[PDB]
């Protein structure tokens, strides 16, 4: 059903864990 | 005279000119400690209201001052060494109107009921001046005097309240005035015709920022374990 | 071989240069406290404050010949680009034999008893030798010298009481063999030697705080261009960047704005205050290569 | 993060912003004060590698 | 013992105590000495941590 | 040799055309400790005081 | 303007105070050169050295 073919515990496991270099680029890729 | 010295977790201000959003800055500069001992001055303090004596407290490396009161009853300072005319001595005057900042070699000349009176006939050798807006215009009119590398910088803020001498909540100095005036500063008085005095000494704070330009809270390092933890892991929350 | 290779990195050039600075009309006079009426001594030296002008240094190369002109912290062709934050002005008079001993960190008897700099200088030494200008033969009283000092001076402090200095712990007053007496204020003839001749001298002291208070040199302002690479200098702050509207609200207090990392991220325009974001486009380079046994194409 | 944070670090140099230095200084000094500054981001560099 | 005894080393410093330094020198002398052995203080450090 | 090394006596002796001191600090001389204080003495020409 | 390490200029050409050209006139006309001869009894600082 849902856009990523995940299992439901896939998608727990990927929502638990946390192109534009917004963040610490100073020649940091 | 003097009332029972109590302890305010107040004082913190601005210390530079950058702007910060959604951070949690550690910063060494002078500030005043949290919970330490500040001395109340019984309108008027040690002297009786009415009477011309004054406490003619030291200054230890900065001051923390503030007032609450109606009448404007405090209309300035002096700051200098000797404060009898020897040497250059600086005033701050608000008469409601405009603040006047003047550096002079000032001759305390004893001025101070609602009765207005001149003084400093003898003012010999001026070397600055300087005029702006008032500095005081409920309002609890908090302000810290810093004397360093030549620069006198006052920070202040204004927070009215109603119900309670002191709010319960945090307020930062936003600063007012950076002068590079050069004067040792070893001890001030308080113009008057109810008002705390504290002292800053080198602390390291960790002073978090709103997503907006302003900061709402503060730990200071040196004050429990568990404030030195919140400093060691850049967190509030631990 | 076959594969994938990481050769360079990619930057996007900036096609234009952008300086801004305040609408400062006034000009700093620098060449006024040089060239004093009545000047200072060493003993008694006339600290005065520039600020609020613009600080152009090519009136000082104009305006004289200099017997030294030397910057520690800065260099001596650069003051014209530069923002001072607090320049001050000390000017003096002094013998020949100790314009050596005007610099950070040496030691010395006039650095000792009348007039010292300190270790982290930053600044400028400039002298000119004053006896084709106010040395009169009857000798200039505007020379003042501590023969001896009780203590070694701070830098920047001065002491101008005059008392005698002890030879042991009773008091003296009066009497040579025992007696130091603390000055030794004398006008001086231009028949002298050179380690006597006097100098006009002026020191520069700058301390840079990314200009709070300007008191710029004398740079042209150009139009503000935004959504491009450029290269901007704002009021003493230089750098690379692409120039955007800010939607941070900055108090009136504040100019710079900085990240979690200490990164300038913000800026106010010295003329219009407006706030403006500075992003930095930049980034590896690749090479896909099928082989050169293969072809020559390469992606 | 550590390692963008050495970046702000001095390493006893007048200043820790590059461009600080060679506004200001002319060349023979502003040497020694980019040598310093080289050392110092390499070391940064060399430890966040290991 | 070699990250202890390591702090006996001068790394071209005038004297490998820091007490030394500072009883002997003014400050703009003792900061580059003190330099010297924080650079090799550093070092050692690094390695023995690596 | 075997005596109180003072050294204000120098300074309330002359002023000095030079006092300067290479490896201690001019101030910190009646602080520190000196195994073998040697004094070389002569009058020279102004120009190779340097 | 400054001469660069090794480099001469030769041709004498009067330095203007202001924008505007000078030619023989003290107040704003700079002379280039200070060719003198100096006598044995001059100063140190000025006695000539090869
Ligand atoms: C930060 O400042 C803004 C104003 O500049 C505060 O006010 C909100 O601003 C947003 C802007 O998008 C509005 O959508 C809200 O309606 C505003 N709220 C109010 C009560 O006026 C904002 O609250 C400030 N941020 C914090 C965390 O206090
Ligand atoms: C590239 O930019 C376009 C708009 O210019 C945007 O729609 C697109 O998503 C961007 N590409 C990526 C990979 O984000
Ligand atoms: C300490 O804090 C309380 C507020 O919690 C204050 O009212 C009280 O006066 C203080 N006590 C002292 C300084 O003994
Ligand atoms: C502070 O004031 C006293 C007044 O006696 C003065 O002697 C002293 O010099 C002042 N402090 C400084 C640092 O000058
Ligand atoms: C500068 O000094 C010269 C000395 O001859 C004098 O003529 C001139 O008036 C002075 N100018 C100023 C602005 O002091
Ligand atoms: C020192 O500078 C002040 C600046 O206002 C000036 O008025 C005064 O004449 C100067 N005095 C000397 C001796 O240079």
């Amino acid at each position: 059903s849902k856009p990523s073919k995940r299992s439901p515990i896939e998608d727990l496991l990927f929502n638990k864990v946390t192109l534009i270099c917004a963040q610490k680029f100073n020649g940091l890729t | 005279t003097t009332q029972s010295y109590t302890n305010f977790t107040r004082g913190v201000y601005y210390p530079d000119k950058v702007f910060r959003s959604s951070v949690l800055h550690l910063t060494q500069d002078l500030f005043l400690p949290f919970f330490s001992n500040v001395t109340w001055f019984a309108i008027s303090g040690t002297n009786g209201t009415k009477r011309f004596d004054n406490p003619v407290l030291p200054f230890n490396d900065g001051v923390y001052f503030a007032s609450t009161e109606k009448s404007n009853i405090i209309r300035g300072w002096i700051f200098g060494t000797t404060l009898d005319s020897k040497t250059q001595s600086l005033l701050i005057v608000n008469n409601a109107t405009n603040v006047f900042i003047k550096v002079c070699e000032f001759q305390f000349c004893n001025d101070p009921m609602e009765s207005e009176s001149g003084v400093y006939s003898s003012a010999n050798n001026c070397t600055f001046e300087y005029v702006s807006q008032p500095f005081l215009m409920k309002n609890l009119r908090e302000f810290v005097f810093k004397n360093i590398d030549g620069y006198f910088k006052i920070y202040s803020k204004h927070t009215p309240i109603i119900g309670r001498d002191f709010p319960q909540g945090f307020s930062a100095l936003e600063p007012l005035v950076d002068l590079p005036i050069g004067i040792n500063i070893t001890r001030f008085q308080t113009l008057l015709a109810d008002y705390y005095v504290g002292y800053l000494q080198p602390r390291t704070f960790l002073l978090k920022y709103n997503e907006n330009g302003t900061i709402t809270d503060a730990v200071d390092c040196a004050l429990d374990p568990l404030s030195e933890t919140k400093c060691t892991l850049k967190s509030f929350t631990v | 071989e076959k594969g994938i290779y990481q050769t360079s990195n990619f930057r996007v050039q900036p096609t234009e240069s952008i300086v801004r600075f305040p609408n400062v009309t006034n000009l700093c006079p620098f060449h006024e406290v040089f060239n004093a009426t009545r000047f200072a001594s060493v003993y008694a030296w006339n600290r005065t404050r520039i600020s609020n002008c613009v600080a152009d240094y090519s009136v000082l190369y104009n305006f004289a010949p200099f017997f030294a002109f030397k910057c520690y912290g800065v260099s001596p062709t650069k003051l014209n680009d530069l923002c001072f934050t607090n320049v001050y002005a000390d000017s003096f008079v002094i013998k020949g034999n100790e314009v050596s001993q005007i610099a950070p960190g040496q030691t010395g008897n006039i650095a000792d008893y009348n007039y010292k700099l300190p270790d982290d200088f930053t600044g400028c030494v400039i002298a000119w030798n004053s006896n084709k200008l106010d040395s009169k033969h009857s000798g200039n009283y505007d020379y003042w010298y501590r023969s001896l000092r009780k203590s070694k001076l701070k830098p920047f402090e001065r002491d101008i009481s005059t008392e005698i200095y002890q030879a042991g712990n009773k008091p003296c007053k009066g009497k040579g063999p025992n007696c130091y007496f603390p000055l030794e204020s004398y006008g001086f003839r231009p028949t002298y030697g050179v380690g006597h001749q006097p100098y006009r001298v002026v020191v520069l002291s700058f301390e840079l705080l990314h200009a709070p208070a300007t008191v710029c040199g004398p740079k042209k302002s150009t139009n503000l261009v935004k959504n491009k690479c450029v290269n901007f200098n704002f009021n003493g702050l230089t750098g690379t960047g692409v120039l955007t509207k800010s939607n941070k609200k900055f108090l009136p207090f504040q100019q710079f704005g900085r990240d979690i990392v200490d990164t300038t991220d913000a800026v106010r325009d010295p003329q219009t205050l407006e706030i403006l974001d500075i992003t930095p486009s930049f980034g590896g380079v690749s090479v896909i290569t099928p082989g050169t046994n293969t072809s020559n194409q390469v992606a | 993060n550590t390692l963008v944070k050495q970046l702000s670090s001095k390493f006893g140099a007048i200043s820790s912003v590059l461009n600080d230095i060679l506004s200001r200084l002319d060349p023979p000094e502003a040497e020694v004060q980019i040598d310093r500054l080289i050392t110092g981001r390499l070391q940064s560099l060399q430890t966040y590698v290991t």
